[PDB]
């Protein structure tokens, strides 16, 4: 199956966040419900790494505090 | 509202044999998080 | 199963609000225990 | 209702295997929306039926040794 690893390499690309919503938002819609699951956990990680301008590999435990 | 779902242990096991283990620790970290959120909001 | 919603820390703060504080700690003093279960599980 | 409503209730509950009974008696006709309370006093009985001991409130340490 699909890795969260995967759908953040795409996500990767998404910028200024209104394009994340965006692309979030397309993707729940079609979107295979189990896998998003998955697919998620990127959206949180690049949302995480984008509120920050940093980008993790893992997203430390103190980041999550900031998202709104 | 249906979070409250989840606070069963043996359904918690089951929706977990679906999960793999390094997304079970992402959302085990997310909710850690949101209970020291009220830890500090709420007790103290 | 439900647990797509844990995995998501937006919507998982606001339906935490709905929750008590006192289950909640349950729900994730639940949680822990059923991740540790599985690191012995894949192991090696 | 309450979560100690229902434990309260479960608490006259004995031998585990009475429990079982009444707590999947439960789930076919509870409120989906209250039953969700129930499972909390549920385990919670269950957690102090496997260990015959009545907790207030259950200690992180029991919780592994729920079948």
């Amino acid at each position: 199956p699909l890795t969260k690893t995967d759908y953040l390499m795409r996500l990767r690309r998404c910028q200024t966040i209104d394009t994340l919503e965006r692309v979030i938002e397309k993707n729940k819609y079609e979107l295979s419900d189990n896998e998003l699951a998955v697919f998620y956990s990127a959206a949180d990680h690049r949302l995480a790494e984008l509120t920050m301008n940093k980008l993790y590999d893992k997203i430390p435990s103190s980041v999550w505090k900031f998202i709104r | 509202e249906a979070l409250k779902i989840l606070n069963n242990i043996r359904t918690l096991r089951a929706q977990a044999r679906e999960c793999t283990l390094e997304t079970l620790e992402e959302m085990l970290e997310k909710l850690e998080v949101v209970v020291n959120e009220r830890r500090e909001e709420e007790s103290a």
